[PDB]
């Protein structure tokens, strides 16, 4: 498997690889790099979906240095008149977008956090891609 | 067989298979062939001849430079084309020649430049035309649109449309019967000269994120006058740049139009008072807000004529105080900010839904909390904490009531559902209830569905609480940590068909309580630990019983209670998945299905 | 056992008798009589306790025409600086008081409601008296 | 033996036994004789001679008209008299003659008229004197009070005291060392002439419900000037008539006094703003409100010097916003009105208690919610709904934490107690928690007591969550509906002494998990259904085990697993109440104690 690097901060080393048989390319950037201490920034994405990005959502499987957390379900855009403009896209339509984010207020232990991301969308609710992220964390 | 085969001889999809021509080995009679992400640099005359019968075609990202005249010729019954992402620099006039019944045409991300040099002018029965994300500078409808009827959707979003002129839409005046849902989103526009829209009729109109300031928006709304749109949608997107300002002077002049349904989707400015805004959006029959942060607003009370109101995903500071004389339906779901509830005054209200807000009640339910007297539907599920201090007084016409996953309190201190004599559906599941009063279900003489899963009982004993519920057909008592039943508990329940008793802690299987249930069809005893019985009295079940789930619970396959296993193998016409019932206690006999074992002794 | 009548209203017939061996007299009045539909009035009490009315409370055992409710515990006055003046009284000290009450908002079924009242007080937490009330209810 | 006998030869109580004289059959050496509600119309000289040694005497409602001189003569060691309810119309001078050590004298409801013709003038070592509910018109202390030292309480409530004069308390000036807790409640007073209290020192003073208007109260408070009371209590009673009015002008002039602790108990007027009231009650070191309805108050923020604040049983509209620079302890318990919580700013706070209010949190716990950084104690039990969105950040010095019977949320989504490295006590019991993350108890390296009863586990399996809790001595896992243990779960718990595992659903008793717990002393397996074991491997328990409760659970006394019952009868030096362990499954062998049965086979 090939390793795709993203960014380094003072206390993080985000990276990712592909989950399943499908290996459709994707371009992800974050500016500035995420500090696992409370951060704020922009997330730029360039993609060409293989299904309609309609009622897209994410399944998140997180692991904290070999302890599993429960499965998370994040609904990105819902039904009709959604917050984001990119989720009216169709197959083969280029998506080229930027989303702002911010967070703070939780202490994390040192270790090797890992996250499997499963995107689900479409009318028959099939999967779009699966990525596996790896985050190393050494405070200071 | 390169192409994947979805449905036998009908649906054949094969994407990303590095093709260079239409495949030939596919059946002669197939429909809805998916063929995308395959390099086809050029499409030729009579390309699809192996498929005389066909419904759906799809050519997405199949990088096509030129479609020549006569393609798709030997192809009728084709109701859909998807030409998304194909860079077309020369579309030969006369293409799309033979398509007698074409309804949907998707040409997105094609390098379109205008609509008069577009060969769809002989088409008919064409309903939807999506040309979005193209390069279109002028919103002038060409003449052939008159010939083109049945058109219902026309999406031209994310184009380069800068201005509108009165000469545009000079066509569309000679259309007596015309339903057209238009969409112009993310078009950077700064000039709509007055009188453009006039004697025009649309069925929907969406204008999201195409105004760069407040004065631009004001003048553009002024440019609309006499438009008569049935449903108007304004707003913007979280993904892009937003309005720095939104005050009472904005949205004015929207009173020269004739609107019937309005929606505002996703403001980013912290709106501070609702009236003197939305001022001439009265007499609109349907009002809706989605993702608007009106959290510092004091005077919500005002007399609008709104027959339907919806607030979804908004942030608030306090619960809005509503006083609306004619509002039949209210939907207040998934909101975030403030967590409490206060009295409202809705004299004509029939449908209420406050779900997933997480807000608290105190003295929940009475006709003095909602101000109405004819409320047929009530949903308070997935909220924070509901305190019962009044059985539903003045709400005697209420057929649907849902509480699941809330936190009820004081539910065993009196007869809580004592007034609800016309109630069909009741759901109290995973409310932290501890049934300790016989008479909790008093007065529910019309109930048919009763769900309560996840609610313990006093000392884990099921008392005689299902009396007077003689219409009950569905009863769900699962994950209530039950250990004993009263020998006469399901009496008078002559109409029960499904009885769920799964995942409790039972040891003995008794057939006496169900002796007289003439309509039972499903009996579920699944995740228990049923090892034995009280005696060998286990008689026949009621003749109606057609399914008896007993899987997944612990059995003991030894000399003792061999008669029990004999009596269960005595009836295989009722068990469900005999593969999943096995032994567990004797470590030598483990994982062995119960009905298979022949043991001595 | 002797029956002590209290008052009649349009839909109630309150009465009471004594529970246990102790039969110390007590004078109770309500004006106007309680309507089991939402009422408001005054409760006048004349008594001579046999123990100190210090940190007094009530145990209530209610029965709705042969269905028992859970046991209720009502704390009348608590610790120090209590709301009522009468619960600084001592043994042999006359108590002669009036308390206002009001309620509304619950529908009751016809029947024969019954309530056993156990007063507990003192430093070693012993019982003061026990009364058994009977309420007949026929709406309209 | 008419008189009931409480403690052998020591305490003899006999009330309501229709006596007419002091009984003679009682032992010669008895103490604390209770003798009340018995008719003794007259008391005579040397009445109590059979009791030379005696501590407590009680004559309540023994209707005594005259005590003659010389009674109680042969009676020392008597530290208490209770003459309550006796109508005394002639108390002979010289009564109470011989009582060398008398400390308490209760003369309530006696028909007293004044304090100079009261024969307690030779008494000494007398601490408390209660003369309440009498008929006393004048608050003039007699001269003999100078002779009477050690007096600490003087309760004269419910008397007819109308006015105070400067000549009153001319005595009490020649008392260098004097602690006197005075009490004047329910005395209808309308005149306190100025200068009465001056150079006077009290240790407590209670004035509840003795002012009929606002101006009367104002002038009376003016009559107090230079009083120097250590603790002042004002207010009124719900039982009586109340003040029609309470504004900022009231309670003024209370600034000429020297108060150190203040309490206001039970206002009936809906107070509307706290400052410009309580204005010159600053520099008071302790402030308290009980049963005050300050529900419409906006500006709670102001800089008082209050080192201790208490709000009990009050009604509020919003959570009061506190900004107090020096407030070490806060108690906010049992309040009623408003249900939410907002940020406070208490830079010097060490003790916090918000229990039984029923209020909700959102993002509960961080040093930005309380503004402090040295908080040793925190109690949030019996509240509504607490949402965890921050592990306790900035609260690293916190030794006590209680959550029981609240409703926690999001507790298995990260390490919630990750910062609390100095924590001794943790109580999360009957919070609706579903443990589904190994690592929920990460960071609690100093925990010694852990209580969690009533919290389920994922699929009812106990995982290895008690690692790093190496100081744990008390562990409570009862009514968690557990069915299986991991074979290595209580490892590293070398200091555990009590282990509660009562009222789960177990079937087998395994002794392997507890193989190495060298300090276990109590093991509780009570309300289970333990019938068998996994094998006959059940070895010795750790030698320290001195108690093993196994009562109340179902046993099966048949041929099969007879070895199990043999192994349990193999150890009677550890069982608890062998009377309560019996058989249940074979209907012939029912209710028979397990250790007693001798069965064949
Ligand atoms: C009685 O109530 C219980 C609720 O406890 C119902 O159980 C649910 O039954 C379905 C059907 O077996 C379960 O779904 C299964 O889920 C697994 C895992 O996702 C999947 O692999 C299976 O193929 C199947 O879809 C479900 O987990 C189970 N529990 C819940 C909470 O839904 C039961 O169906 C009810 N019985 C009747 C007769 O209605
Ligand atoms: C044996 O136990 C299983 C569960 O342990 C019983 O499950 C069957 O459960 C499924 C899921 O609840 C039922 O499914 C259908 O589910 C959809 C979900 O949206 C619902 O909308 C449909 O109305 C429908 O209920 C399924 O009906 C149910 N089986 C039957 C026969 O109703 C199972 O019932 C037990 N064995 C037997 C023979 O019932
Ligand atoms: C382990 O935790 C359980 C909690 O479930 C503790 O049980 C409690 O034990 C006491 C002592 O037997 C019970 O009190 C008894 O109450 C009855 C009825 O009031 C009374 O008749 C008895 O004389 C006795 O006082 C109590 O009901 C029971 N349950 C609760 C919820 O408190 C158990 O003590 C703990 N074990 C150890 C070793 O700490
Ligand atoms: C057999 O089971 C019973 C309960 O089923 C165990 O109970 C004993 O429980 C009582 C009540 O919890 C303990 O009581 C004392 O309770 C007061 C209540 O305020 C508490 O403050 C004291 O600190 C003390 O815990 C009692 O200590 C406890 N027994 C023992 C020996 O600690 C019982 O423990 C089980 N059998 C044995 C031999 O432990
Ligand atoms: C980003 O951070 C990662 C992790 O700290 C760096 O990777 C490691 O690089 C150091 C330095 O060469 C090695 O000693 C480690 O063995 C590496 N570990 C792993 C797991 O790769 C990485 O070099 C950083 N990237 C940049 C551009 O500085
Ligand atoms: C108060 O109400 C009770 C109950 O309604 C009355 O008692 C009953 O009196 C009627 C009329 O004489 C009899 O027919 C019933 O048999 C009585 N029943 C019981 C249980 O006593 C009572 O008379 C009323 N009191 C007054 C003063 O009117
Ligand atoms: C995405 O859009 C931005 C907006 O101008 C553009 O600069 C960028 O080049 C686009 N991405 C790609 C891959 O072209
Ligand atoms: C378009 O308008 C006609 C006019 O009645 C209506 O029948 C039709 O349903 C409308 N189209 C849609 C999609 O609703
Ligand atoms: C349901 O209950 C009502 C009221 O008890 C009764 O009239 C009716 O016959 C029952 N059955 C049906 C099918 O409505
Ligand atoms: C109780 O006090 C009131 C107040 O004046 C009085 O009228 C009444 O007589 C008293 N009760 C008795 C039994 O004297
Ligand atoms: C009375 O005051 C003295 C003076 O120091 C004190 O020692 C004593 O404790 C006080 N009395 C009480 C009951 O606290
Ligand atoms: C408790 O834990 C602390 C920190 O791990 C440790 O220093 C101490 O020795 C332990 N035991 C006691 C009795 O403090």
């Amino acid at each position: 498997q090939k390793q795709y690097w993203v960014c380094n901060s003072s206390d993080a080393s985000i990276s990712y690889t592909y989950c399943d048989k499908m290996q459709y390319p994707i371009s992800i950037n974050v500016n500035p790099c995420i500090e696992l201490k409370g951060s704020k920034g922009l997330l730029h994405i360039f993609y060409i979906p293989r299904r309609d990005l309609k009622q897209l959502y994410f399944n998140l499987y997180i692991t904290v240095n070999t302890m599993n957390l429960p499965k998370r379900k994040e609904v990105i855009c819902r039904g009709s008149d959604d917050d984001y403009s990119f989720c009216r896209a169709l197959k083969g339509e280029t998506v080229n977008t930027t989303i702002s984010f911010s967070f703070k207020g939780i202490k994390f232990s040192k270790g090797k956090y890992k996250c499997v991301v499963e995107a689900i969308s479409g009318s028959p609710e099939e999967m779009l891609f699966c990525l596996e992220f790896v985050i190393l964390h050494q405070p200071n | 067989e390169p192409c994947v085969e979805v449905v036998p001889n009908i649906t054949y999809q094969c994407m990303e298979l590095n093709f260079y021509k239409i495949p030939d080995n596919l059946p002669f009679s197939t429909k809805n062939l998916d063929l995308s992400f395959n390099p086809l640099r050029h499409l030729g005359s009579y390309s699809f001849f192996s498929f005389p019968e066909l419904q759906v075609l799809d050519l997405s990202r199949c990088e096509i430079q030129t479609i020549e005249d006569g393609a798709y010729q030997s192809l009728s019954h084709l109701s859909t084309l998807i030409l998304t992402g194909n860079p077309i620099q020369s579309l030969a006039l006369g293409a799309f020649s033979g398509l007698s019944s074409l309804q949907k045409l998707v040409a997105v991300e094609t390098n379109l430049a205008s609509l008069e040099n577009f060969p769809i002018g002989h088409l008919k029965t064409l309903k939807e035309l999506n040309v979005a994300h193209n390069l279109i500078q002028s919103f002038k409808l060409p003449e052939y649109f008159s010939n083109l009827t049945n058109l219902e959707h026309l999406d031209l979003s994310s184009n380069k449309i800068q201005s509108i002129y009165c000469t545009d839409l000079r066509v569309l005046h000679q259309m007596p019967l015309l339903n057209l849902s238009l969409d112009l989103s993310l078009n950077p526009m700064n000039f709509i000269q007055p009188g453009a829209f006039k004697e025009i009729r649309l069925h929907k109109l969406t204008l999201r994120n195409n105004f760069d300031s407040l004065n631009v928006m004001k003048t553009c709304i002024q440019g609309l006058a006499g438009l008569e749109v049935h449903r108007l949608v304004l707003g913007e997107f979280r993904n892009e740049g937003n309005l720095e300002k939104f005050d009472k002077s904005a949205l004015e002049g929207l009173c020269n139009l004739t609107i019937e349904e309005f929606r505002l989707a996703y403001l980013d400015y912290y709106l501070d008072d609702i009236i003197d805004l939305f001022n001439c959006l009265t007499n609109v029959s349907s009002f809706s807000l989605v993702s608007v942060t009106i959290e510092r607003v004091k005077d919500f009370s005002y007399n609008f004529g709104w027959q339907h109101l919806e607030l979804v995903n908004c942030k608030f500071g306090q619960f809005p105080t509503l006083k609306l004389k004619s509002l039949k339906r209210l939907t207040f779901t998934s909101n975030k900010g403030g967590n409490a509830f206060s009295e409202v005054d809705l004299p004509s209200l029939e449908f209420l839904d406050l779900s997933r807000n997480g807000l608290s009640f105190k003295g929940c339910c009475s006709q003095s909390d909602f101000g109405t007297t004819s409320l047929k539907y009530l949903d308070l599920s997935f909220n924070g904490v509901i305190t019962m201090s009044s059985n539903f007084l003045g709400l005697e016409q209420l057929e649907h009531l849902d509480f699941q996953h809330s936190n009820l309190k004081q539910m065993s201190e009196f007869s809580v559902f004592l007034s609800l004599r016309n109630l069909i559906y009741l759901d109290i599941s995973h409310t932290h209830t501890r049934v300790a009063f016989n008479g909790i279900f008093n007065g529910l003489s019309s109930l048919e569905v009763l769900k309560m899963a996840g609610n313990s009982f006093q000392e884990n004993f099921l008392p005689d609480i299902f009396t007077e519920l003689r219409n009950l057909t569905f009863l769900d008592l699962s994950q209530c940590q039950l250990e004993q039943l009263s020998p006469t508990a399901f009496n008078s329940l002559s109409s029960l068909q499904v009885l769920n008793m799964s995942h409790n802690n039972f040891f003995s299987l008794d057939t006496f309580p169900y002796k007289c249930l003439n309509s039972l069809q499903v009996l579920d005893y699944s995740l228990n630990h049923i090892m034995t019985s009280k005696k060998q009295e286990l008689q026949h079940f009621p003749s109606s019983l057609a399914f008896l789930n007993l899987t997944q619970n612990d059995f003991a396959c030894t000399c003792e209670h061999q008669s029990f296993l004999q009596w269960i193998k005595d009836q295989r016409q009722l068990l469900v998945e005999v593969e999943r019932m096995e032994c567990a206690t004797p470590s030598d006999k483990q994982g062995m299905p119960v009905l298979s074992l022949n043991i001595t002794c």
